[PDB]
RNA sequence: UAAGAGGAGGUAUAGGGAGCGACGCUUGCCCGGUGCCGGAAGGUCAAGGGGAGGGGUGCAAGCCCCGAACCGAAGCCCCGGU
RNA sequence: CCGGGUGGGGGGGAGGCGCCGGUGAAAUACCACCCUGGCGCGGCUGGGGGCCUAACCCUCGGAUGGGGGGACAGCGCUUGGC
């Protein structure tokens, strides 16, 4: 309630994620196609993001980084082997 | 006199009393303490030759006998 | 004292201040005026401290 | 083993154990430097310096009136009259905004660069991409820009040369032939030193006059220290 | 292990919290002090002040080591070598400036890192968006070049196998204690048994 | 007051300190605090060893004062026992 | 990081590559002050561990004889904590 009124040039510098993350919780929408959500966020907010996406009702997916969030929210995880090899998959 | 020396003679004593050490920096050091003390100097016992005595003190062994005992 | 600040305001050519009063959070923006100091000008001081 | 060289001769008389002199081993080096064709002899020093804090990267000359012969290929960078000057003086490669154009375009023969200050500011804007930090650039107060190039082309029959330390302090200096005179290229490295010492600048800290060596360029050689 | 800078009394009122608190800070070489924590503490922006992004018209900082950077948003302009020297096997190469997007050129704003006795790195983030090629494409060669560093991340990776020891600020505060096990030594909450056998 | 003396010309079935007080039947449960003992390895902290950098005058070489990167015990914190 | 370089001993009985030729952004040897480099040489260590004995400690019916202890301890100025 103090800094509701700043610019975007001088935010947080890596919230911005946070505050987008938020934009589109909000909307109606079935399908989100995220990249890398948890770019800056450090672990704090990684646990908060990361208790919702298993609790969902359309479906979603998210083309991001391996380990943390793979094997806790993925379900199927596509992969590109060699060139336009798309149909490998894992996990199911 | 039993705390003198042969080639000297030294029994002193002195004060003490401590505070603190702020002092470019700080209000001033407080200074709550006298106490009378006392300051003693080396005992040593010794044998050269046909063995006497003397009981110098700790720094006048290398410059004080020696000289006696190269007569 | 909790919010407001003892702030100290000096110039924007020279040396010391002219001493006022500040809030800190519904103003942030670091306030500037205008003051006739010891060189007879009017010139406009800013808070610095 | 052993490996076996026509250098064990050569290093049987140069024994790396005594700090050699000028003269010395000067006479030492006219009747050493005695193969194949006359030896040119270029007196390097590493300076004990930060070269990339530019307040200590230091270079200039000196003039030395005294006959030479094939050494520092420079481009005399001029107008008609300075041209002339220089023409008459014996320049190897003469010539102004040409020439500029000339290496902009392709063409690399000079190791120095001599430039009137009709035309430096072209020189100063134009040649820096090309020229950089290679032993080559202009500098002001270096020995580089000023009017007396005529004086600099004319005196390289004799003297000149032209400093640049580069990446650890590596610094030349043209002061012989195969047994060339003692006492002349001695009066040149006798104001090498002078020279060195005189843009001396203020970071000295141990032994700033470092090292001291005549490695030439590439080919038969053995160093070389200026104190005697 | 000689000194670089000796930054005294500094102090941000952007937001009217206290951005930094007084300080007097200290860095010479041989080091390799990582920064964690905090969501709004501005370790990029206190990374802002020692290369010189900003003034504090208050500070009487001094400085004799020069220094790199990595911007945390933002790209790059060309940089296109003849005859390409170490970018062919590091990283990218020569590429057109309309494709670079994502972990394309964070591999190229780092790219121009490695240069001219630069004696130190005040990275913001290393590893963005870069996937596991270019994590040992980096760690392999950021170990390599010496000198004193201040590298500051979000996991325990990397983290672990190159920092000696780890600061943390919160609200300016400049403790210091050895890397690695940072997670582990913040159990000073449990010596916070009292208010449970004082009361 | 340093030498010296009682312990004792005795040597652990002997000698100091604390508590309940012949004899018969028995002396249960708690280690959170406090005291005592055993601690591997680690966290803070004194003089001392060091010299990065900066300050005063002097024609200069030099002579004077702060200083801190690292190394340096007992006691405390932490871990088990009675 | 295939090839190979770096260093020694060979089997002995005019010899090879270096010149030239070649190739391309450089070209073959090879001496290079002083700097980055990893193994060695005269050694070098704050600290830790062995035994020896011309300081001193304690005891041997005549005691610089003998046998122990051993650079501990005891003692003097001095820092910090109960
Ligand atoms: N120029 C500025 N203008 C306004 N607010 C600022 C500015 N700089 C810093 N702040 C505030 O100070 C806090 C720290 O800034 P910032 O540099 O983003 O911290 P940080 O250490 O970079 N953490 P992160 O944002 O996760 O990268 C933020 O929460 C900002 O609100
Ligand atoms: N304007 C363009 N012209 C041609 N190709 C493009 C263009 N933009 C993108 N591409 C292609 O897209 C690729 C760039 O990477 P991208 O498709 O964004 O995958 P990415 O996983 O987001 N990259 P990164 O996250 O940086 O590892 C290149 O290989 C290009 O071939």
């Amino acid at each position: 309630a103090n800094d509701i009124q700043k610019n975007l040039s001088d935010l947080s510098g890596g919230e911005i994620i946070k505050l987008l993350l938020s934009k589109m919780l909000l909307g109606k929408y079935n399908i989100l196609l995220m990249d890398e959500p948890g770019n800056y966020l450090d672990l704090k907010s990684i646990a908060a993001l990361e208790t919702m996406m298993k609790s969902y009702a359309g479906t979603i997916i998210f083309v991001s980084h391996d380990k943390q969030l793979v094997d806790n929210i993925a379900d199927i995880i596509y992969e590109i082997k060699d060139h336009k090899i798309i149909k490998t998959f894992e996990r199911d | 006199m039993k705390e003198g020396i042969h080639p000297k003679l030294v029994p002193a004593r002195i004060i003490c009393g401590c505070g603190n050490v702020i002092e470019t920096y700080s209000t001033k050091p407080e200074i709550y303490v006298e106490v009378c003390s006392k300051c003693h100097p080396f005992y040593t016992g010794q044998q050269r030759f046909v063995d006497t005595e003397g009981r110098v003190e700790r720094f006048q062994r290398r410059y004080g006998d020696s000289y006696r005992k190269g007569r | 004292v909790r919010l407001k600040l003892l702030l100290e305001c000096t110039e924007c050519k020279r040396r010391n201040y002219a001493t006022e009063k500040n809030k800190r959070n519904t103003p942030n923006k670091l306030e500037l005026r205008k003051y006739c100091p010891w060189c007879r000008k009017h010139t406009v001081h800013r808070e610095v401290k | 083993p052993k490996h076996g060289k026509r250098y064990r001769a050569l290093l049987e008389k140069v024994d790396p154990n005594k700090i050699y002199t000028i003269d010395e081993a000067a006479h030492l080096v006219k009747e050493l430097a005695t193969a194949k064709f006359d030896e040119t002899v270029e007196v390097h020093a590493k300076l004990g310096i930060d070269p990339r804090r530019s307040d200590q990267n230091v270079r200039g000359t000196v003039s030395l009136p005294h006959g030479l012969g094939k050494q520092v290929r420079v481009l005399a960078i001029a107008k008609g009259e300075k041209i002339k000057e220089a023409e008459e003086a014996g320049a190897d490669y003469v010539g102004g905004e040409e020439i500029i154009q000339k290496i902009l375009d392709g063409w690399m023969d000079f190791d120095a660069v001599v430039a009137t200050p009709d035309v430096m500011g072209a020189v100063g804007s134009k040649l820096g991409r090309i020229l950089g930090p290679r032993g080559l650039l202009p500098n002001p107060k270096a020995g580089t820009v000023g009017f007396n190039i005529g004086e600099i082309i004319r005196e390289i029959k004799a003297g000149r040369i032209e400093f640049r330390n580069d990446k650890t302090g590596a610094i030349h200096a043209p002061v012989g032939k195969a047994s060339f005179p003692p006492e002349k290229l001695a009066d040149n490295i006798r104001a090498f030193i002078r020279a060195l010492e005189a843009h001396k600048p203020e970071g000295a800290k141990g032994t700033f006059l470092r090292s001291v060596y005549v490695t030439t360029t590439m080919g038969p050689s053995v160093r070389i220290n200026p104190h005697s | 292990m000689s000194l670089i800078i000796k930054a005294r009394n500094i102090r941000l009122d952007y937001a009217g919290r206290d951005v930094l608190d007084i300080d007097e800070l200290e860095i010479h070489s041989y080091d390799r002090i990582g920064l964690v924590g905090d969501n709004g503490a501005g370790k990029s922006s206190l990374l802002k002040v020692l290369n010189g992004e900003i003034v504090l018209a208050e500070a009487t900082l001094q400085r004799f080591g020069d220094f790199a950077h990595i911007s945390q948003l933002g790209g790059i302009e060309i940089e296109t070598v003849e005859d390409r020297a170490m970018l062919s096997r590091l990283g990218v190469s020569n590429v057109q400036n309309d494709t670079m997007s994502g972990g394309e050129e964070t591999r190229a704003k780092i790219a121009a890192a490695f240069s001219q006795q630069v004696h130190g790195i005040l990275a913001d983030e290393p590893t963005s968006h870069l996937d596991l090629n270019g994590i040992d494409l980096l760690i392999g060669q950021l170990k390599a070049f010496d000198g004193a560093l201040l590298v500051i991340s979000h996991d325990r990776y990397f983290l672990d196998m190159v920092v000696d020891k780890i600061w943390e600020l919160k609200d300016g505060k400049i403790t210091e204690y050895w890397g690695g096990y940072s997670d582990y030594l913040r159990q000073k909450e449990e010596e916070r048994q009292h208010q449970a056998v004082e009361y």
